[PDB]
DNA sequence: GAGAGAAGCGCCAAACACA
DNA sequence: ACTGTGTTTGGCGCTTCTCTC
DNA sequence: GAGAGAAGCGCCAAACACA
DNA sequence: ACTGTGTTTGGCGCTTCTCTC
């Protein structure tokens, strides 16, 4: 077509939106190597002037861009995952991915969104497919979904608890009946970045959510990719209030494995971390029985 | 030219895939190279670990204390030609100019490391020093680095090889689980908190007046908003087509005109 | 006669005007006498602004500084990344050609691998070894005008700031390592200390989201020259030079036929404007 | 602690601040500190004004100047009024206390006698004859604080006038003779010229109706007296030193006592503001 | 001390009287003291007469270029060692840098303001130089000042004394009809033109604002007039009680309040 | 009393009307030396003090303060004239008079003097109060009495007729009636100022003053102390119109002594500048004459 | 005919140098 | 008492004047 | 009880030096 | 391509807080 920054104001929203359409083309990667590599050079150039264009200019977003775009974004990432082959493989589709990525990263980001138009287009439909693609074992996607999924968490206000829901009902599947899981590092950590922000007194709901999610989180296998995130949690969530933490080592004796095994380490790690915090306030109140634990 | 890349620096394939090479070119010159052919801490800059290697030399010995993050493996090397109390606290200050300052630092038992002095040095900065008697990898990452580099050029002054070598570990090979690099996972800004019951409002850049470079021009033209900020100029949008970045000394601070 | 007046005593607007002219005349007069335009160090020209990198990592100052410390005479070479500000500074005993690599090199350690790079024509970085070095890394190399250390404006305020806080430290002690010291220094300037107008560290610069892409860039100049009265850099001199063509003029400076041989690069704060003589 | 990350590294205030501090509690940290304030070379103090006359011919100010013309070095001894800006120059061949009276007596037949006259500490300003001379005619003459030509600014800049209108003529004819030169350049600027502020030639204010009379002074200074960091104006010295108390504080400069015996004048210009240390 | 004015400069009466001195105190140092015991131009500056003068001296001769205006006799000489055409230029512009440029001026016939070089001298100022042959009063006062100055001290470097004679005669020594000296009558400014039938309305001084000099302010306190300007300072009114002379470089030019 | 700049501004006028009512006392010197020297003393202190004090200071004149300053200034100078003695003798009383004459000028330049409210102050009795003045043989009050009608004429509108009219007068009798006369040298500066002022065309008015009181103003013996002034006014009045130039050359040359004297000389400096105005516009009408009387 | 270019004129902050 | 200052210069706002639809 | 001192805090132009 | 710039500092306007009639 045309570069969107030589035409003139009068119609170049009309011209953004023609490329925005234009990239709602689909091309694959894995089917074969070289298939319409001039269709795919072209998307490229498109992705990159359009994200380019969107970082200079203000005043440029406006209602009847606002749908479509995410309507984009659905097309190119809302879709059937790859199948699983347990260092891991990078999807080959990962240039446009990236462009499309780094773009919607830089929409969210424009000083121009406004948070009050965005909840007649984004809904809990948009939420669960973006989150379901934090399955994906490609840990590009699930950086860029942890840095998105945070904006979209921060700037609205109306979809905060259906989140937390459906992140407790991911963890009770991931712990009960699925194994199969590996977006679960990232999720700490926007775990984290909410609970900081905590204020007091603190909300029973947070206290359910700890004693039954995120304590029992240690009883899996593959605790040793995802160990520091969660420990993390737990000391961003017992310094807010230090009278609730004697649940959480009761429990976290409970947790130790009764024989020898190299996962002993990091239980021990954590417990450094808790007793450079649990000291003051004379808590001794359990401290004989994690000391004759800690014996055997 | 990622084949120069690699015979200057021998770096890993991701390397060479970040840059203009193909995972099968990539392939190609790891296969015709001859010389190629957990997480005990939470935060970054919360726990390191500090070790002392010997470098092996035809007629002489070197010294390298070396610092490793234990959250990115963010590695901080320097080279000496003997060891004692006052070595490691230059080499610790070292390493807190390229990383910053250390919550605690993990060391082993020696003449070093539990001397007064460091003892010291350590208090001066609120840092707690804890001592262990028996991570090695790295060293050996390290080892095989410098050994490469010089068989590559035997006339090397020692001091290049070790620069090129934290260059080629801490900027251009990947870590292989997430796959980034050392230095992005380590300097990458975390996640603010998210307060509880206040939205998250954006930030707002300020206003400015600006003259336009180069015109001898006396006359503020109007005030308008800044697309970013840095050391020296901000980017202002002179008209509705291209935007410059101006110099702070040609702007001036201004009210929004609401 | 208001020219004669002038030819005779070279008096100034206000004394032709009650001699007889308008304001106009008298000025015409004064612009066109070559002996008032020579000789007055007055001149009102534009102010030049190095280059400045679009991204971190684009465009580095450098140059060596000489610092005084226990009857030794330590030689700092410096680098200042033109987008963050961000300083590597490291402390040799002379200034080399192999040292200047061996910087470099620290540098790119320490902060990443700059595209272009800019220094004073020293005597150091115009060796061949070191454009050698540059070339193997793919890192373009210029040079500034010669004599004029304001065209390397940000790593010389730089090299001020830096020896400021060398003072500081060693007021306290006098006994403590030049090493020491130079770390310290470096880890407060880069980590801890906030640049005045952007209210942001170095290091925040340095490593923010690159998300942000390249903007666009544009080669076109003005494609009209004029004629300069002129003060070679090198020298200095009582009265100005000329006039002369400019042969073409970029913004910041001009190049100058200063003989009939060689033409030379002069900045705008050494140029006067001049009248056509035709 | 925020004293105690000073104390190490001496950051700034907005440094301190993140470590947890109020703005004046940094700030007082930044106060408190004896390693900042002698190392910053900045300062914020007063402007002096060289003392004017409050009528014509009641204070003067003289100077000499050197001037390169047929392998000749010339002296212009030039006295300028500080009322009117009227300017008395003559040249000799050597600067000496004689020519020193000579150039006075000249420049009194020329423009009349003056109440007092001002001069820098020049060699043949302190002779006994010229002291003499200048008793003889009821001359009060004072001095200047030394290594400050700034304090004699009016006669300064009428040196750099004389001088440029000197080489304006002689552009044109390396022939012209130096008296004639001289006295085409005096009537220029005496009679010609016109200043740039008040809009009229200095001998229209010369010679203007004395009518008004003498406003009245008033010799009362500030009681108070503070501690100061300062350099010493002859040589330069890149920290400053002290801090001590001022005897005593006149409207431009002060007393400062320098070492245990001997006291010494200072302009604003070179000193800095300091805390008292009780 | 009127004393020792005259003794130092043999001036006249009234100039003692103008001074400190009383009628018969001068009277007195006057026969106390050992040695003391028509208008042809219209305007200043309009007719001058040159005269050359032969001062005699023990062992040697001085030439003496006298210029004196034939409307208030003020008086420029120089003295010389020799004569000729490019020394009476240099005479000349001398008595026009301590005078004025006149309009006409009047010699006698000689070797020197007859050659070519003095009329081109003239032309180039636009001066009208007319020739005759035969004051004589104002050589005779010279004359005998320079005498008395010379009796009174015979180690004088010849220049001194011719500066301390222009001096008396011109600034000191009172006209006996008009009693005016000669440099107040010379540069007495002249009564303005008065236009018809238009009022001569008084200039208005204009408007400034101002900062109080030694307090490092950065206000600007108001806006006020000026009693008086001058070179470097203007008089500005402070408060309603005094005021003070106040620099330019601490004034700003203002337009008035109305 | 008390210094004026010491009191508070309410009542600093009425100080200042006291001090200008303490100056309406008269001192005789020429009765004897020595009497009331600390009252002499004292008048000149509050004189110098009055007039440092009215230059420095704005928005001090009001209508209460115009009238009887005026009325010091006729206390203290319309007086009977000293007897006539024919080097001129100073008056005694200079002090004061040189005093209260700088104190008049200054107080008539002050830029908030309104010419409006003299009108109804100063009038004709003032003006011939003060022309009467002229005939002092003091140079100094002829000086002043210069300075200071001059600006008196040129601030007021209404009474310039009466001032022409008034030396027109005693220029006829001065030619006429009494040839006892000294104040003519300043009245024909005061008369060139006002020449000057003139425009196009010129009034019949002026060509009576020429051809009446100007050029007869020749025939009188003491021409040579006011030779210069006279000539002067002429050169003033031709430049304006050289048509009516041979009216003055034709009585001119009508004046010229037929005999030799000393006096002969100065009429020819005057043709001289006259040639000089005159040759251009083809003046050869009276040339022939002109000659033929310089001839003999 | 009449409002837009064009010339005219006055004011000014930043630079400069006085060994 | 001690103490920096006066002139040059392209650009701007403002006023007066002339050639064109 | 309540408005005037007083402390707090953020912004800024002029000076300074980098061989 | 060629090209000056970043930090310190007493004073000011403005906001928040406390002792007094
Ligand atoms: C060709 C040729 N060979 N020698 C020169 C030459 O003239 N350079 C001198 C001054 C020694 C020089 N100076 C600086 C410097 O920084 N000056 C201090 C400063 C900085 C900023 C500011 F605004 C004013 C002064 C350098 O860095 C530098 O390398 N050189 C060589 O040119
Ligand atoms: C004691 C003692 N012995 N020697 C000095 C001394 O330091 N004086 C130096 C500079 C030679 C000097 N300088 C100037 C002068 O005018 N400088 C030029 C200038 C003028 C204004 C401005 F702002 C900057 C510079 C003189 O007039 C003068 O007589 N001298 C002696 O002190
Ligand atoms: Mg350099
Ligand atoms: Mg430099
Ligand atoms: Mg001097
Ligand atoms: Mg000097
Ligand atoms: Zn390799
Ligand atoms: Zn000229
Ligand atoms: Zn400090
Ligand atoms: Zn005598």
């Amino acid at each position: 077509l045309l570069h969107i920054r030589d035409v003139p104001p009068a119609d170049q929203e009309k011209l953004f939106i023609q490329k925005l359409r234009q990239c709602c083309v689909l091309f694959d990667f894995v089917s074969d190597p070289l298939s319409d590599l001039k269709w795919k050079e072209v998307k490229r150039a498109a992705l990159s002037e359009m994200v380019e264009y969107i970082t200079h200019n203000r005043n440029v977003i406006t209602e009847p861009i606002y749908p479509e775009v995410v309507h984009m974004f659905a097309v190119n990432m809302f879709r059937t995952l790859p199948p699983s082959s347990n260092e891991p493989t990078l999807e080959a589709a990962w240039p446009h991915l990236q462009l499309v990525y780094e773009f919607f990263l830089r929409f969210l980001e424009s000083p121009d969104f406004q948070p009050n138009i965005a909840k007649k287009y984004i809904d809990q439909k948009f939420v669960l497919q973006l989150l379901e693609l934090f399955d994906s074992e490609d840990p590009r996607e699930r950086d860029f979904l942890k840095t998105t999924l945070h904006r979209i968490y921060g700037k609205f206000l109306g979809l905060r608890a259906y989140i937390r829901k459906q992140i407790n009902n991911i963890f009770y599947r991931f712990i009960y009946e699925t194994e199969h899981h590996n977006g679960i590092a990232e999720l700490l950590e926007i775990l984290g970045s909410i609970i900081n922000g905590f204020a007091l007194p603190l909300k029973e709901e947070h206290k359910i959510f700890l004693l039954k999610v995120l304590l029992p989180l240690h009883k899996v296998k593959s605790l040793s990719v995802y160990h520091p995130q969660l420990a993390y949690c737990v000391v961003q969530f017992l310094e807010k209030d230090s009278t609730l933490t004697e649940p959480v080592v009761m429990a976290l004796l409970k947790y130790w494995p009764k024989t020898h095994s190299p996962k002993e380490v990091m239980f021990l790690n954590e417990l450094e971390e808790i007793l450079d915090v649990i000291e003051p306030s004379e808590f001794v109140k359990i401290m004989e029985p994690l000391f004759r634990q800690l014996a055997k | 030219s990622p084949a120069k890349l690699h015979s200057f620096t021998h770096c890993g394939q991701a390397a060479l895939t970040l840059h203009g090479a193909t995972t099968t070119e990539a392939l190609n010159i790891l296969h015709s190279c001859h010389a190629c052919r957990i997480r005990r801490g939470l935060l970054p800059n919360h726990i390191w670990q500090g070790d002392i290697t010997h470098f092996k030399y035809k007629n002489t010995l070197y010294r390298l204390h070396v610092w490793v993050d234990t959250f990115s493996g963010s590695v901080s090397a320097t080279h000496k030609k003997r060891e004692t109390s006052s070595e490691a606290i230059s080499s610790l200050l070292h390493a807190i100019a390229h990383l910053g300052r250390p919550s605690h630092i993990n060391t082993d038992n020696g003449p070093a490391y539990a001397s007064q002095e460091f003892q010291h040095a350590c208090t001066s900065l609120a840092i707690r020093h804890t001592t262990h008697i028996p991570v090695e990898r790295t060293n050996g990452i390290l080892k095989t680095l410098l050994y490469k580099y010089f068989s590559d050029n035997p006339n090397l002054p020692m001091d290049n090889a070790l620069s090129v070598a934290l260059w080629t570990i801490n900027h251009l090979n990947v870590l292989t689980h997430c796959q980034k690099t050392r230095w992005q996972l380590h300097h990458s800004p975390r996640l603010p908190p998210i307060p509880e019951e206040k939205p998250v409002t954006t930030s707002k850049t300020h206003w400015y007046y600006f003259k336009i470079p180069g015109l001898n021009s006396r006359q503020w033209k109007g005030p308008q908003r800044a697309l970013q900020e840095a050391a020296g100029a901000a980017l202002i949008p002179v008209s509705d087509t291209a935007a410059q970045w101006i110099p702070w000394k040609l702007l001036k601070r201004a009210v929004c005109p609401r």
